[PDB]
């Protein structure tokens, strides 16, 4: 069926947010979408204390920026600049 | 490829 | 490639539905978010201006390019009474 | 055509606009679009905007149906790093 | 692919 | 109009 939108809030850490991701333009992690996808929660990392993100949720927006139709690498380089605070915008399956 | 952030 | 402006009033929603987006592509190659079907008295009908094949690139200030299903069938649902959309004609 | 790009701003965005309702650009069409590419601003150092893209969103908000004003309003009221969607002539 | 009414 | 941004 059709997912959900959530805004999750995120307050890093010094090792990071505590997620990893897959996808993007050129690196699909679904077929025939490039979308940014969870693929990994760090237990006692940020997603994980916070407990709202998931594995197989979908970031569609940080902050304000949009993630759909980005590289891989651009996804990285976006959710590792922002401030100590981040605003994610997931859809859940 | 997953990078971790 | 005509865009329109419309403006509608909701009645007891407004009154039309979507498909599209990104990942679910209404029509091939194409993310864009297209009207469906418009309900006959609805809001959509009663301004006359909406049509089946419509694309809607715009609802209130938001844009509805590039977006998930999702998020467009939220931006449409999180609005007030009054609705203003720019749409494009095929 | 539909392409997102993200800049990272080098100080502004480093380009220049024309269009928007009452100043269209081109006959028949509102749109914003790009005109000049500063080298060395953001958008050069990226290398996807050209002259002629047609700016359909900023962010979340649309450009679509705007002033020119109203567009130079929401580029210029941005943060540092700037999500675009542009339409290939 | 999905249609939602709105 | 041509406005920098």
């Amino acid at each position: 069926p059709l997912g959900s939108l959530m805004n999750i809030v995120l307050h890093k850490e010094d090792k990071g947010l505590g997620f990893s991701i897959a996808g993007g333009v050129g690196n699909q992690h679904i077929i025939n979408d490039n979308g940014i996808f969870v693929t990994k929660i760090i237990e006692g990392g940020a997603a994980f204390q916070d407990g709202r993100l998931e594995v197989g949720d979908r970031i569609t927006k940080v902050n304000t920026l949009s993630l759909e139709n980005v590289t891989h690498e651009e996804a990285v380089a976006i959710l590792k600049e922002t401030a100590d605070v981040v605003s994610l915008v997931v859809v859940k399956p | 490829p997953e990078t971790s952030v």
